[PDB]
């Protein structure tokens, strides 16, 4: 051979990036932004896999050169359910647990969640323990597409069901004493629900801007505080009734395991006594009448951390989660700052 | 017993009691510099009375449902949990042990890409045939070929020809990787009645124990094919076929006619996996159980009481509640298979771009 | 290689199956109908006992709960994991696996067909055969593995297994099997004290094809106490019990 | 350098599976033509392959771009026909400056957990893998 | 060198977290029992709330889910064998 | 050029997760799976270096579609020796440890751990230290393969043996009073092996 | 290996290279088995000269 | 301890090789035979 060799020439690096990007962000862009595909049979049901599975999306909208040198989260995707993915760790552990087919026959062991009963010390004596389990797949199955398993065949069937105790093996003359000691009302047994709250949900109609809620006279006597989020109808069921026939999805669901993600689109809170008193009033806020959760470029001085979000706002927060904020604000201890803490999960970008 | 245990400190005193009182206030001045502390042993001895009983009793007691009630959307289960007498039950170590099937049905995917020839180029072909033309391979290397076909050996000094049902097989080919020109060739090819699919993605059951996917009708329907250079002896010997081709994974990313049945047009196709999808329970069983829903309120009473202990309210949020409990009194990022304690994440380079 | 003898690389104790103990050949420990199989510990079952088993592997409810209480002493008011202090390295809920997965049931499925790398062909004409070397072949439909999953899944069937390496199974000489203090209830039982007594083990473990060894530790007290009278003296005492030198 | 695992081999194929056919006319049994069109693509022994390294590239091209450029400028040199500015402390100057991938390449000091000795004295932390120093960078924008 | 004429945006993500306003003087947590929890003026007398919260607009339909922190409790009595007597006090926000 | 431009197609991620499979996985199997390779001179000693590095073993044993979507360990390899792989991390550190090269010279520390006498707080006079040390390299040494090292040419020759100790200076005064408190046997010393066992 | 046979040829031509397996050897963790104990043999020695 | 140790020639601190890594693992090297 006369000369160099024959070689053909490929980036890997950009390559594998690209792989990356189109697998992880393109695919799971809002439908708004895909086609169907030409020439192919495809569902008319967009809650179907097979739907979700044929719409293509371009490549080029999430390309090696999207937002380049920057820390930044596409705006299409702010809004777009994050734990609906094939990298949900925790999603794809449960689905390994269970094996790696579609028949399954299982065995698990389900706890006992009810504050009033979870951890009470039961006395001698007989009692009737009765509990009611759901069937719909909706309900009881999780999927990282959210597609509609009552129409995309999954089954699930319950065989048998038992109940298990265990009892530390305690000398009778001792567990005898104790029982006496139980039974006497000074000393009966109290727990309290640690979320203790009322849940109220408000619908936002789509593209609905304002949202006035009002609650209508009544005793405010040991009253706690307000926490608050905003969540997406199609992915919260409606309970009470033993079955939701307009639940179609089977992703995450916010309300029930804490999969939040909405919490940048809230503008401002203003709280109201006797529809004249502003609380906290006092003049105490930069912005007193309201809370100002952000504010958008008309007033950039009102904010910190470099992000749209507001000092008052911030120092809120603070204080709420850690009592931080009159003494110079830091990094709270880990110990404080939990998976569902504030500063954990704060992102500011730019 | 007694004697040597206390002697040898494995039960007695501790050193702040057996040492002499100078030491022991010497140890505690000067523990910041100067450590005695790991030199004297400290027993420890557990109690032997008023504890555990020396009485015959299980440590462990399952209950069968009184009264079951499987129905369209829910299943109701009844249990008489009996509490011995000198006994006491802590709740928390209670469960609902439950046993049953599931198909999490078509569309579960527990994998990206393909299972199936996932090195082939994705617009690739298998060899095929169509209205009659052939697209084909033919890599195996034979001695001769003759109308019995490829001739794989000679079995003494007879010829021994090749299994129409699995040779050649497609797996083997040329060790070397220069040009050394075969004369017999053969291969396996699909007959035009086998539809036309993407080389990546394919997959066809085998119908015997040596890996051949013919169909059977019970016998082979395998067809040799000779070919012979446009210029009498045949070069090429393939071995026709129709399989039971599906893409159980993939789906085509482009279809280039609408029109149905094989034709050139239709290599030019090109084949994609389909979207992962992982199905499974819940983060904690969140779901499998009632709560907070008036209609299916959960039941503890006495039955000398008859009087419900439970009082739900479905203002009440008792998942979320647990959900907040955890994280609260442990590290929610370790996992739990008996809950199924595994919590819903992303990856954080996949939400936040960078 | 490493030494698991030496230094704690174990990675075996998947194969033990149950563990039968005896006193004075006729009394079982702990006996008192304590287990739900009162006779003896079993470590893992077979299927045809799924029901006893637990955290959705084929360990058993009874094991389970014996290890957890010998480890960190929770067991009898509810299961969760243990603070990170107690779960050190060579503790059992860190190493701990549990496992599933389903593979063709060759009994009930139709069409199956049993076929060895000799004759699977998967990526034909872009893979070496039988070897990792160059590229051969031809392109063409693979015929393995079985699809497990999608509209036409394989009838399969379900395996359930779990790992636990390096740590060691334990079982305390204690009346409800949690640590108390060093010198344990049983330890000083006037049983124990005022007579002798003859022990019989009976472990039930899979077969290898090679040799092993069981190693079994008597958790007993190895102590010395040092005594240095004068300049250039050392006098010591040694005392290991049980089992004294 | 705990080397590459290049055990298998990695090759590229062409888009259609083949491309190197040779035209064949069907056969009949002596042996007669056939008419099947008298012009099929068949192609006779394996297909056309290229390979290439791929971990071996990987490998490479991370020791380059993290350590290679920012060896010392004394064993870096000026590319020709190119022009390069004077001023050492300039970024075109220390963009232009060409240095030898053989310097620090796949094989260096394989098999050992060893710091070159040329860097041990360059500030590590003027690095473009530096966390904290890429995070405020993005802070403020791209 | 030929950078285009550019403009800044901010925002920022705070995921699985609820936004919290602390019935509290100062905000910061003095005990479970708040400070103003504990006002006569909350306690001698009822009121009516109002609350008006803004957000950004979304083409779908969405829920605010607001919880309203209260004490949800539980007093178990067991006088005799076989018997379990509960008291529920939920407050405010009584059932 | 008329038309597109010519192109070679490959599966990248594909074959990057088939490399990682049969490094880590396919040539660690059991020797039971592999076979000896032809027109090859091969070792005859299994426990030889050579024989575990020319015994083949076939990539589609452990392909890339091994398992598919399941967390699972091979049945196979669940009572293969998992430490005695290239990455096991402490091992390759302690390798790097000393070098890269055949040939070195080593200086090491090494730690007394008799329990009776790590800890002990040993008062003035003179005292007779004597231990023995191990030559055979399978014992001192260690390999990720685990080969027979007394065959593989393995080798270990002690040049000089020192013992060192460290005193805290402390004032005489103190010293003293503290070793005459230390010499009454209400005040001995004790230890216990944290093992605590005998082993059978 | 193309041929058993020695010697160079264009038979040779084909034959292919494969890296050697990785083989780390060093001292173990925490020098485990340089010092003897529990070996009534060699065992270890410390007293008192008096 | 100082002493002298000798790994053996069984002692291959990384996996891959040092020379020619690139090379198709089949090329051979320019050659001559009869």
């Amino acid at each position: 051979r006369v000369g160099n060799n024959f070689a053909m020439e490929i980036n890997l690096n950009a390559n594998l990036w690209r792989n990356f990007l189109y697998s992880n962000i393109a695919l799971y862009l809002p439908d708004k932004l895909k086609y169907s595909p030409s020439n192919v049979k495809i569902s008319d049901n967009p809650n179907t896999y097979d739907y979700m599975n044929k719409r293509v999306v371009a490549p080029g909208l999430v390309d090696c050169y999207i937002n380049l040198g920057a820390r930044w989260s596409l705006d299409y995707m702010d809004n777009v359910n994050p734990f609906n993915h094939h990298r949900n760790a925790g999603l794809r552990y449960r689905s390994m647990l269970l094996g790696n087919g579609r028949y399954v026959p299982f065995h698990i062991q389900v706890p006992q969640k009810f504050f009033a009963i979870k951890n009470l010390l039961l006395l001698p004596g007989s009692y009737t323990y009765e509990w009611n389990f759901r069937k719909d797949v909706n309900m009881v199955l999780q999927s990282s597409l959210g597609n509609d398993l009552r129409v995309d065949g999954a089954s699930i069937k319950f065989d048998s069901i038992c109940l298990y105790a265990t009892f530390f093996p305690m000398a009778h003359n001792t567990a005898s004493t104790l029982e006496a000691m139980l039974r006497n009302d000074t000393n009966d047994q109290s727990f309290n629900d640690y979320l203790s709250a009322a849940n109220m949900l408000y619908p936002i109609p789509a593209n609905a801007t304002n949202v006035p809620i009002s609650i209508p006279s009544r005793n405010w006597a040991a009253f706690r505080g307000w926490a608050f989020t905003r969540l997406k109808t199609k992915e919260t069921p409606s309970l009470g009734s033993g079955y939701d026939p307009y639940y179609t999805y089977s992703g995450s669901i916010p309300y029930l395991d804490g999969t939040f993600y909405l919490n940048h689109t809230f503008k401002k809170v203003a709280i109201t006594f006797d529809s004249s008193v502003s609380w906290p009033g006092n003049d105490r806020l930069l912005t007193p009448n309201e809370f100002e959760i952000k504010r958008s470029v008309d007033g950039e001085g009102y904010n910190v951390a470099q992000c749209n979000m507001t000092k008052d706002w911030f120092l809120v927060q603070m204080l709420a989660n850690y009592n931080i904020g009159y003494q110079g604000f830091y990094i709270p201890e880990s110990y404080k700052d939990r998976m569902y803490s504030f500063f954990r999960n704060f992102q500011p970008m730019s | 017993m007694m004697p040597q245990w206390s002697y040898m400190h494995i039960s007695g005193q501790d050193a702040s009691e057996y040492l002499s009182p100078g030491l022991v206030q010497f140890a505690r001045a000067t523990e910041t510099y100067f450590s005695l502390n790991n030199k004297f042993r400290n027993p420890t001895v557990a109690p032997t009375h008023d504890v555990t009983t020396d009485r015959s009793q299980r440590l462990t007691l399952r209950f069968i449902p009184v009264d079951r009630e499987d129905t369209a959307y829910s299943y109701k289960a009844r249990f008489t949990l009996a509490v011995g007498d000198n006994r006491v039950l802590d709740m928390a170590s209670t469960y609902f042990d439950i046993r049953g099937v599931l198909d999490r049905g078509p569309t579960f995917k527990p994998y990206s890409g393909t299972a199936y020839n996932a090195l082939a180029p994705k617009g690739a072909p298998n060899p095929c045939e169509w209205d009659t033309h052939v697209f084909g391979q033919a890599p195996y290397s034979g001695i001769n070929i003759t109308k019995e076909g490829i001739q794989i050996g000679v079995e003494g000094q007879t010829p021994k020809y090749a299994d129409k049902t699995f040779q050649p097989e497609p797996q083997i080919g040329e060790s070397q990787w220069y040009e050394t020109e075969i004369n017999h060739a053969a291969g396996r090819v699909l007959k035009k009645t086998t539809p036309m699919k993407p080389c990546y993605g394919s997959y066809a059951k085998p119908t015997n124990e040596n890996g051949g996917q013919g169909i059977l009708v019970l016998e082979s329907q395998v067809e040799m094919q000779f070919f012979s250079t446009t210029e009498l002896t045949p070069k090429v010997v393939l071995y026709s076929e129709d399989v039971d081709i599906e893409t159980p994974d993939t789906h085509i990313s482009y279809m280039p006619t609408i029109k149905e049945g094989n034709s050139r047009e239709l290599m030019g196709q090109q084949s994609m996996p389909n979207r992962p999808n992982y199905i499974a329970f819940r983060d904690n069983f969140i779901g499998l159980m009632y709560y907070n829903s008036t209609g299916n309120m959960g039941v503890l009473a006495g039955q000398a009481s008859q009087l419900n202990a439970v009082v739900d309210l479905q203002d009440r949020n008792t998942e979320l509640s647990y959900q907040l409990l955890l994280d609260s009194i442990g590290d929610r990022t370790r996992y739990f298979s008996m809950w199924n304690q595994a919590v819903d994440s992303y990856d954080p380079d996949v939400r936040i771009i960078e | 290689g490493s030494i698991p003898y030496l230094d704690g690389t174990f990675y075996l104790n998947h194969t033990f199956k149950k563990v039968a103990i005896t006193f004075d050949s006729s009394v079982s420990w702990p006996g008192n109908d304590r287990l739900l199989t009162p006779n003896e510990f079993e470590i893992k079952r077979s299927v045809d006992g799924e029901g006893y088993n637990v955290a959705q592997c084929n360990m058993t409810k009874d094991w389970f709960l014996v290890q957890m209480l010998a480890n960190y002493n929770i067991g009898y008011q509810g299961f969760y994991i243990p603070e990170s202090y107690k779960d050190r390295m060579y503790s059992f809920f860190r190493n701990f696996q549990p496992m599933s997965r389903q593979v063709v049931d060759d009994t009930k499925y139709k069409d199956y067909q049993q076929v060895g790398i000799l004759h699977q062909h998967n990526n034909s004409g872009f893979v070496g055969y039988l070897a990792p070397t160059m590229r051969e072949g031809q392109a063409y439909p693979a015929n393995f593995p079985y699809p497990l999953i999608g509209k036409t899944a394989v009838d399969s069937i379900t395996q359930k297994k779990f790992l636990c390496d390096r740590t060691l199974w334990r079982i305390p000489f204690s009346s409800n099997f949690m640590s108390m203090g060093a010198l344990t209830d049983l330890g000083q039982n006037l049983l124990y004290a005022n007579s002798a007594h003859a022990l019989d083990m009976t472990f039930e473990v899979d077969p290898m094809d090679e040799p092993t060894l069981l190693y079994v530790l008597f958790e007993v007290f190895d102590v010395v106490r040092v005594h240095r009278p004068h300049r250039g003296v050392i006098e010591t005492v040694y005392l290991r019990t049980p089992f004294s030198a | 350098n705990h080397g590459t695992e290049d055990e298998l081999p990695n090759y590229c194929f062409p888009l259609g599976g083949v491309i190197n056919t040779e035209t064949l006319t069907k056969v009949k049994p002596g042996w007669e033509k056939d008419a099947f069109s008298d012009k099929n693509e068949i192609r006779v022994g394996n297909n056309f392959a290229m390979e290439i390294n791929l971990n071996a590239n990987l490998w490479r091209n991370f020791l380059y771009s993290n350590i290679a450029l920012y060896l010392p400028d004394k064993l870096k040199y000026s590319p020709s026909n190119v022009k390069i500015s004077d001023n050492p402390n300039t970024y075109d100057y220390m963009n232009k400056r060409v240095v030898a991938p053989g310097l620090v390449d796949c094989y260096i000091n394989l098999g050992a957990r060893w710091s070159l000795d040329y860097m041990d004295n360059v500030n590590p932390f003027n690095h473009h893998r530096n966390a904290g120093l890429r995070y405020r960078s993005m802070l403020l924008g791209n």
